[PDB]
């Protein structure tokens, strides 16, 4: 379907789906789940594959689209670098602050995701083995101690 | 007219069967519990609760009535009597329908307004407006459902030759039309793990009058008048090939 | 004249059920229908039932065609084994019968009155006998004032007494103009009732007359049975030249099968050297006439123990 | 920025300690110096429409009774009344009336903070995204806010980062979030009281905080969201009427991990507990679930145990015998069927609800256990209220 | 004897239902029972085999108690509606009624080849008609070598040819020694085959004998009727001389009514003047005997038109 | 013996009837299907003995009800009744070869059933140890098989009272739904209304006065499981009866109720 593949713009009152916060005042890459109905959107990437790996909206024709960073600023992504999330770059383990859970940084090329590997001594990796156990692993040794 | 003369005898033979009277009383007793049960813990469960049970019991009924109408007839040698009197074949089978619709309409009556009088009786501050308004649709939707079971024993009946295949065919009319479409439904919703187009689920909906009940008792892209006239047409399509069946035999 | 048979030929399909059937009905007569080899009388029934419709050939019922309305209103049917209701009373049957029929009511009680069931009228029909179910299909089809009757074996589980009473109200029908109809498969007890019989073989009609007209068609012998008029011995060899079979019984009793065409001159000997006073003398009944109107279509004669 | 010296002081007693009297006064104050200010009834501070109404840097203030009206409402400027820097120490301010459209009490880093019994009414114009936080606490330790009383305000009292600080007593009406507590590591809220707002208490990526006595009265969307929080305690609350506006929720679980969860009490929602696919083993034993359209939604196949050291839950549902006489249900209590996991995964069933063929399958479940899929059940369920407190 | 019922008061509590019953039964004799009032024949039925105990007298079957297996290795029953089982075959009952009654199991095939069912042994008894399930009856009923049969209407629903088959047959059983008890409700039919007549009413038993001897002592008027006779208006008062009554119906078909007790005079007038064609000399038959047998136990002829 | 030849003839009558061969054909598909999803759930091994159970109870009454609800009022409005009481032949002669033959067709259903089923399991299970399994299943068919005779003896109970077919299919209808779901519910309904507190001691002992219970208390013996697996058999684990009582029980309700239906039909004429 054709009508499923359009990344919405992000507005100044746009809430979570599973926080309710207002998703335009964190830093870090967004998330959005566009199936053939209106759009899911989230505040976080960490907090969209927690979205995903539940059972229900596992079956779902969504396609994910995630921000792109290695063409944009931490600070304050924008909406026109909206890349396919099964098809993307996550490194985790970075002190990057985030906004929901752990900072999954996300990239469309090998090497900026090397990079920022390089100089914050995190691991790289795909969409198919993001996991609950990693994600609850990651956000523990990024919001612990 | 020959109807209201063979009615009159319809009505008299169905109200000296022992089995309906049976099955009337245990309805009228689980409709009555029901609405115990419902006043005591409102208006709405009772409904979908009391359109669950009619669900269950009135085809029931309806093929108890009539699944010996023709084939019963013709086995006790009155059939080929009432051939030889003044009548009709169309005539035979108006009245025999006109009888047991009034003797299933006055099963839902009774067993129907006792369930009223008792929510009536046991719960106060719900006044009468809605409840009669939503009664006289649910009995008019359960007398149609009645009917359209009265029309399929119709049917079953003047094709087989032996009273004891009828009542098969009736478990198996019973059978299909109340469990196994909603089962087998349920599994294409399952095994097409949710691809299924959702504009068709609603529109195959109307090809079992169980759930044109339900979808009226329980108010969907369909408007609220076509479900009456697909009821009235399960009625009037069923009518005209018992009709077509019964002037064909022998 | 009732029933005017002009050449039907039922077929059912390319084999043909009934061929080419001439009945003439009259007037306050009483026809017996015969037959068991093909489904000639059950065709022929339906027929003059209107019931079924022939496929060369007319059929006139009352004048007009069997299926009127206003001959059906003069027409009575007593079918085979027939079970009413039998949730209902034996009157409130009747009264749906009469409803259905288009008679008046007031008959309705003289008629259980007329067949006996006046003490029963008022208990349902599921505890009646056979006898009693025979009366109230017998009630039902003297309904109304028919003109025509078609019995299928009326007197299939009734008293003799009431055997006779049947056949007693027959005849009492017959004589005001009614026409009657029996068909049955117990040849004695209806054939000093009929005054014609018609016998149907495979399909065919093989002979329609009164049974003097079919005993002098038939050349069938006669049986007499005597018991000591002088000697059994004596009486034996008188018959044998003449042509005709004599019995060698036990004791005090003379069998004698003769030809009945001579017979005129024989039974004169007989009254003038014996008394008459135990004897029994039988023509050639319906039984002996059906046995040969079917040996001559076929139909050998079974073993020396069979059927 | 007048100083706040600028009005007449008279003073009282001789510990720096002044007595402002009532009338009306104007503009922006300041204080610089370790002050005991005590107002009367009828000292309005009003200012004119922005600007920080009572900007205190000093330590030991105890500035207690004043009536601040209409202070700004720049956000990014942070234009509060009783903004707080961390040069200031040991803030005692205490029953004063409020009223304004930007932030009610701003702390950005003073340790011991004692805000008490403030009535922080806000305005209740703007769309509720630019009315300002009552009660801010930014990057705070050791701070103590009691009986406060804050109305009309966007998601209040907001707790930023913060490591050990006490809530208590605080009565919370017409905001978005009750308490939102955002990385609050050694927290502990006593009994709270939330009427009429958006989502209630948001607990979001905290660790070992006492949630303890808070009532929840006439919420809406989710009565405690619980996201990402570990080694918690949620004991005695009480979730009452939580509407739809979500279905609403009493209890929403996501993503957390190895809690306590006990003494609670969820009526009157259509969802009593909702438990994400991703939090599982968390101590619930002994709340009650009375009064709930449906209970409790765990949407997976893998089992879970509802009831440590041999005591359950009381489910107001339950149909059980209890002949040993001991308290505790003489059967298991199972929550969830396969018709509701086929509800819950594919909404198209919703069509085929009624349907006799429905209650068939539902009797097929109780008759034959091997289509049974596990669930959420719980071992020994109690019979009576275990929790008749909370239900004053 | 075969049977040799004596003294037998059978009572069903307070209320008497048979009345000093002494019956006894010779070898090859074919005696029938009649009687429709009461539960005097149906009683009697039980009595001879072994379903009902005597309250008094006693019945001997065969010489012996009538429930022994001995008495009942030997005897046959025919019921009056016998469905059987619908889903056998016609091979299969009857070698499950030859295991049961100790037969021999090559009869089984001797018996359907003996009746009717050599060609439909293999068919199931759902689609047997009534005739065919009474050949299956009959055929049960020949099993082993039977010496007394107790047949209940044995031609209900039969041919007309296989009614005259099975008295053929029933003749050559009693002609080896063998005593039938046939009972019936169609009293002309049967009268041309028994021995003789046991007639019930009340519950007694109001005449026994043989057709002569019920003739004998039941004087009756003969029905005589001279077909085509010569000359009718003398022959209406010719026979009034003796006691005659001459009354006729047709051209000629008068049925002169005797006393019984003038044959000679009334045959010598018929035969001296006018001549015949077919004298059907009508003695009073079976119908007529049962008719004067329950007038004179107390009864009432009916109404003109009724019953 | 004549017995063996009214058994001869009643096991060619009753094998011949198709809604028999169309009920047992799905109890034993129904069987294969329910042992295959407890290998596929596979320990799973009290929720298959559960189901199994519950699938037999609710089948084997049916099975023998609708063989014999016209043993004794379809011989008698037949006409045959009163025919082979004039052959050489008793009344508990005709009633012990009716028992026999039903009795032989519902052994050969139920060792079709539970051998289907046990097929399955050791097709499908690997490593499953024939110790348990064989014992099990044949603890199985043996009280299957006698709770099968428990109900041919009540059709022969509600047969021989009757003079009608019809009210003899209305009697099994009412003999089935009696047993199988009513005393359980009024047992349910009396456990949860008075919340145990309704004479505790003698609560468990009404549970041997209906044999469909008696037979899950049998094969729920050996693996219990968990308490939610039985419902109000749980008040089961509180009778304490060792477990031959259950077997005798089952003994007594065959033989009080042949005894019976001796009594009547000797009775009936
Ligand atoms: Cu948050
Ligand atoms: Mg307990
Ligand atoms: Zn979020």
């Amino acid at each position: 379907v054709q009508q499923s593949l359009e990344p919405v713009a992000f507005h100044d009152s746009d809430e979570c789906h599973v926080c309710g916060m207002i998703i335009t005042d964190f830093p870090g890459p967004k998330g959005q789940a566009v199936e053939k109905r209106g759009v899911k959107k989230f505040c976080s990437t960490a907090e969209m594959l927690g979205w995903w790996l539940q059972p229900e909206n596992r079956l779902l024709d969504a396609k994910l689209y995630v921000h792109d960073m290695g063409r944009s600023v931490w600070e304050k992504p924008d909406d026109g670098h909206l890349i396919d999330a099964t098809s993307a770059y996550y490194v985790v383990g970075t002190s990057l602050k985030g906004a929901m859970g752990a900072s999954l940084a996300s990239f469309a090329e090998e090497q900026d995701a090397k990079a920022l590997a390089g100089m914050h001594g995190g691991r790289v990796l795909r969409f198919e083995e993001i996991d609950q156990a990693l994600l609850q692993e990651a956000a523990s040794m990024q919001h612990g101690g | 007219n020959q109807v209201w003369n063979i009615a009159r005898k319809e009505l008299s033979d169905g109200l000296r069967n022992r089995w309906l009277l049976a099955i009337s009383l245990l309805f009228a007793v689980l409709a009555v519990g029901i609405a115990w049960l419902g006043a005591a813990a409102s208006i709405p469960a009772t409904i979908a609760s009391l359109a669950s049970l009619a669900t269950f019991l009135m085809p029931l009924i309806a093929l108890l009535l009539a699944y010996d109408a023709i084939v019963g007839e013709d086995e006790g040698g009155t059939l080929m009597l009432l051939l030889t009197y003044p009548l009709g074949r169309g005539q035979i089978l108006l009245g025999k329908f006109v009888g047991h619709g009034l003797i299933l309409a006055l099963a839902v009556l009774i067993g129907f307004g006792c369930a009223a009088l008792a929510i009536a009786l046991l719960v106060e501050g719900v006044e009468l407006g809605m409840l009669f308004w939503a009664f006289g649709r649910f009995m008019i939707s359960s007398t149609l459902l009645g009917w359209v079971f009265l029309a399929f024993a119709y049917v079953l009946s003047g094709k087989v030759n032996e009273k004891s295949s009828a009542a098969g065919l009736a478990l198996g009319v019973w059978f299909l039309f109340v469990l196994v479409f909603d089962l087998v439904l349920l599994a294409l919703l399952v095994l097409s793990e949710g691809k299924f187009n959702p504009e068709l689920l609603p529109w195959l909906l109307l090809l079992n009058p169980t759930d044109i009940y339900r979808l009226i008792n329980l108010s969907l892209p369909v408007p609220a008048a076509v479900l009456w006239l697909c009821l009235l047409a399960w009625i009037g399509v069923s009518l005209l090939l018992a009709y077509a069946i019964f002037r064909r035999r022998l | 004249n009732a029933v005017e048979i002009q050449g039907v030929s039922q077929r059912y399909g390319s084999m043909t059920v009934l061929h080419d059937l001439n009945l003439n009905l009259g007037e306050g007569e009483v026809l017996g229908l015969f037959g068991h080899n093909g489904a000639g009388k059950t065709t022929s029934m339906k027929l003059i039932l209107g019931l079924l419709s022939p496929s060369e050939g007319q059929v006139k019922v009352l004048g007009r065609a069997p299926n009127d309305p206003q001959v059906r209103r003069q027409l009575g049917y007593l079918p085979e084994n027939v079970t009413f209701y039998p949730q209902l009373s034996g009157r409130e049957t009747l009264r749906h019968f009469a409803r259905l029929k288009g008679a008046a009511l007031t008959q309705v009680d003289e008629l259980l009155e007329q067949v006996g069931l006046a003490h029963a009228a008022d208990r349902r029909v599921k505890t009646y006998s056979k006898g009693m179910r025979q009366r109230l299909g017998l009630a039902q089809a003297l309904l109304g004032e028919p003109r025509l009757l078609l019995l299928d074996e009326p007197t299939v589980g009734l008293d003799p007494i009431a055997t006779q009473d049947l056949y007693l109200l027959i005849d009492r029908l017959r004589q005001r103009g009614t026409s009657i109809i029996l068909c049955s498969h117990v040849l004695p007890g209806v054939e000093a009732h009929i005054n014609r019989a018609a016998i149907l073989a495979k399909g065919c009609l093989q002979a329609v007359g009164s049974l003097s007209q079919l005993r002098a068609e038939a050349g069938l012998p006669v049986r007499i049975r005597a018991s000591g008029i002088s000697e059994r011995d004596s009486w034996l060899q008188r018959w044998t030249d003449a042509g005709h079979s004599a019995r060698g019984l036990s004791e005090s009793s003379i069998e004698v099968v003769a030809v009945n065409g001579h017979k005129l001159v024989l039974l004169r000997q007989l009254l003038g050297e014996g008394e008459p006073e135990d004897i029994e003398i039988h023509q050639p009944s319906l039984e002996d006439l059906y046995r040969y109107y079917m040996e001559r279509a076929g139909d050998v004669r079974a073993q020396e123990g069979r059927l | 920025a007048p100083q706040s010296i600028t009005t007449l002081p008279l003073q009282p007693d001789g510990e720096n300690r002044w007595r402002l009297p009532a009338g009306e006064y104007q503009g922006q104050f300041t204080i610089e110096q370790p002050m005991q200010l005590r107002c009367e009834p009828g000292a309005v501070i009003q200012s004119q429409g922005q600007g920080s109404s009572l900007l205190i840097s000093a330590p030991d203030v105890l500035v207690e009774g004043c009536t601040l009206y209409e202070w700004g409402s720049d956000l990014t400027a942070m234009d509060s009344a009783v903004f707080i820097l961390p040069a200031a120490e040991r803030a005692q301010i205490s029953n004063n009336r409020m009223r304004g459209p930007g932030f009610g009490v701003f702390v950005d880093g003073t340790r011991d903070v004692q805000v008490i019994g403030n009535e922080i009414d806000g305005d209740a114009g703007v769309r509720s995204q630019d009315r300002g936080n009552g009660i801010h606490l930014f990057a705070v330790s050791g701070a103590r806010v009691l009986h406060n009383h804050v109305r009309n305000a966007r998601d209040g009292i907001y707790i930023d980062t913060s490591n050990g600080n006490h809530l208590e007593g605080n009565v919370i009406e017409d905001v978005r979030y009750g308490v939102h507590y955002m990385f609050a590591n050694e927290n502990s809220l006593i009994d709270n009281v939330t009427r009429r707002t958006r989502t209630g208490y948001a607990l979001m990526q905290s660790r070992k905080l006492t949630v303890t006595g808070n009532r929840s009265e006439q919420d809406q969307n989710y009565g405690i969201l619980m996201n990402y929080i570990t080694y918690s305690t949620i004991t005695g609350n009480f979730v009452s009427d939580v509407q739809r506006g979500g279905e609403g929720k009493a209890l929403f679980i996501y993503n957390s991990l190895f809690n306590t969860i006990e003494n609670n009490h969820f009526e009157k929602s259509s969802l009593g507990i909702h438990l994400t696919a991703g939090s599982e083993d968390n101590r619930i034993s002994g709340n009650a679930f009375v009064g709930n359209q449906q209970q409790v939604k765990y949407v997976a196949s893998r089992t879970q145990e509802w009831s440590v050291d041999g005591r359950g839950n009381y489910w107001s549902d339950y149909l059980g015998w209890d002949r040993n006489n001991d308290g505790l249900g003489d059967i298991a209590y199972e929550p969830n069927d396969n018709v509701d996991r086929l509800l819950w995964l594919y909404p198209q069933v919703r069509l085929l609800m009624n349907s006799p063929s429905i209650e068939v399958l539902r009797w097929v479940q109780r008759a034959f256990p091997v289509i049974k899929s596990p669930g959420v059940q719980d071992s020994h369920p109690l019979m009576k209220l275990p929790t008749e407190k909370l239900l004053t």
